[PDB]
């Protein structure tokens, strides 16, 4: 999955998240078309109560069906401040997309972090099942100790997401941030 | 005061996972294209420079907000083949086989990206498809240098699937190994596909030569996507799911995506706590959010699906009173095991 954001000189904004699902999808090119084929079907619930590649589960609602669109977690998002487009964000990450974007919004609104600060801050995640509080490297040992005392089952795992965001200033000025988790990416303007 | 500094610009800006694609988007803006024009150009460029996820053979979502405030969502999520069935991924014993849903030809849904980009470009853009596809076309035809990101991905994830298919190996593998950083990746077949799309429009993908190539790849290898599937695919413009968090309005994707609903649901829950007070990286803030998240994911497992097939109780799920009922269950000093959490009872909020 990959997400990108755009804001033009007139103030129009677009947030796009698209994907083949896993990296390179099936890894299958369609004949001589040079086009790689997705493996999005794994986003359906193959059997009630059994998890998919992201640990997500389902039942009737997200069951496989002809012509049906498999449930996604993709969250291209725009936040409005004072009636104007303020934050344009999104991110890849399967089940983690929801919490990654959620954190960008919280970091921006509740903690008043600038777009780069919100982007470089560490991320955590809990998706109910599995029952574990997933965290990236970056949280204080004092904090993780308190979480464990509260009953959380802390699990240190791989970095989560690749946010590509743009914040719009009250004067039209643009502020952007690519993710430290993704090398060779870029936020640029004019 | 800041350790982290954002990139700054006064006119336009593009943020993407790939430098080349970003520059493509910036050039389009500089040429006079609007955000949608640039967004489509970036999408086609990534389909060439970021084969890991950028694509023509996958799907996705687009959120568009005009300078006038008009906010809308474009659903170009893949559609399961018409021959798909509820138990298609189960083995003879009735247990799901991840190989079938992740590495076989049965794992693919009918691609929606081309359809989605054209729906958006035609209604909200200003440039013709050929103009926004051109940058991608040149990159595929003339090639580009493999960087660390692509080299790493080809070696790590690519090794598991690309070399197992002749046509894929012929493009991404070299001298028996994945392309290395510094090598040049030329994609002549993709260039042809791009050229035909630019000349004949999206129909080339859903009804033309590309469609034939997809249908044949499937027919020959036990796949299900047929020409009928491709001809029947359609991107769908849908009303965004949105909420209000401390006076800020949040817009995101509606079903078939669960993202918008749960981001709004969780923010609704969090609104009941003085998050700013706890602060980033505090045990209290993390505790509250982790707990809130559990309820949302439990709800996701039961109520979310393609809205054209099932009625999604999005109103109840994004109802602040419901959010309040969950917030009152959160003990900032004691986590509630997932075994004690089930999908909520929405009846009183519908």
């Amino acid at each position: 999955t990959t997400h990108y954001s755009v804001v033009d000189k007139d103030g129009n904004a677009v947030a796009v998240t698209y994907t083949l699902n896993t990296t390179f999808g099936t890894g299958i090119v369609a004949g001589e078309s040079g086009i790689l084929l997705n493996n999005q079907m794994d986003d359906f619930s193959a059997k009630p109560g059994v998890p998919n590649v992201y640990g997500l589960v389902g039942g009737d609602a997200n069951a496989v069906g002809p012509n049906k669109r498999p449930l996604s977690s993709m969250s291209p998002t725009i936040v409005v401040k004072d009636g104007k487009t303020w934050l344009v964000t999104g991110s890849p990450g399967g089940s983690r997309i929801i919490t990654t974007v959620l954190q960008m919004v919280v970091n921006s609104i509740d903690y008043g972090l600038n777009v780069a600060e919100a982007t470089n801050a560490p991320r955590f995640h809990h998706q109910w099942l599995p029952d574990e509080l997933r965290v990236e490297k970056g949280f204080s040992p004092d904090t993780l100790k308190l979480l464990e005392a509260k009953g959380q089952k802390v699990a240190l795992k791989e970095a989560m997401g690749s946010t590509q965001s743009i914040m719009v200033g009250p004067d039209g000025e643009l502020y952007g941030a690519s993710d430290p988790r993704s090398v060779d990416d870029l936020t640029a303007g004019y | 005061e800041d350790v982290f500094h954002p990139v700054r610009a006064k006119q336009g800006m593009v943020a993407s996972v790939d430098a080349t694609a970003t520059q493509v988007g910036v050039d389009i803006l500089k040429e006079g294209g609007n955000a949608v024009d640039a967004a489509v150009a970036v999408g086609y460029a990534l389909a060439v420079t970021h084969p890991q996820a950028g694509n023509l053979g996958g799907g996705g979502f687009m959120l568009i907000r005009s300078k006038n405030g008009n906010t809308t969502a474009i659903d170009f999520r893949e559609m399961a083949p018409a021959k798909a069935t509820r138990d298609m991924f189960l083995d003879d014993q009735g247990n799901p086989d991840s190989k079938k849903s992740l590495t076989s030809h049965l794992a693919s849904g009918t691609p929606g990206t081309v359809a989605g980009f054209s729906l958006a470009l035609d209604k909200y853009g200003t440039m013709p498809l050929n103009k926004v596809v051109q940058p991608a076309f040149k990159l595929a035809r003339d090639g580009f240098i493999v960087n660390d990101a692509l080299a790493d991905d080809l070696k790590t994830y690519g090794s598991e699937v690309l070399p197992n298919h002749e046509n894929s190996k012929a493009i991404f593998w070299k001298e028996g190994e994945p392309l290395k950083k510094g090598d040049t990746l030329v994609q002549a077949n993709l260039a042809k596909s791009l050229e035909m799309i630019a000349e004949n429009g999206p129909d080339e993908f859903y009804k033309g030569t590309i469609a034939e190539q997809i249908a044949q790849e499937m027919q020959k290898n036990g796949g299900l996507i047929t020409k009928e599937d491709l001809a029947a695919y359609k991107a769908v413009e849908r009303t965004p799911i949105s909420g209000d968090y401390r006076g800020y309005q949040v817009y995101s994707m509606p079903p078939p995506s669960s993202g918008g609903i749960h981001i709004v649901q969780i923010l609704n829950i969090l609104e009941n706590f003085d998050m700013k007070k706890y602060g980033f990286g505090s045990a209290d803030a993390m505790q509250i959010m982790a707990e809130a998240e559990k309820y949302a994911y439990a709800d996701r497992s039961e109520y979310l699906g393609d809205p054209d097939f099932v009625k999604v109780p999005w109103q109840a799920l994004t109802n602040k009173a419901y959010a309040k009922s969950i917030a009152d269950q959160i003990d900032i000093n004691k986590a509630k095991p997932s075994s004690e959490i089930r999908p909520g009872k929405l009846a009183p909020y519908e």
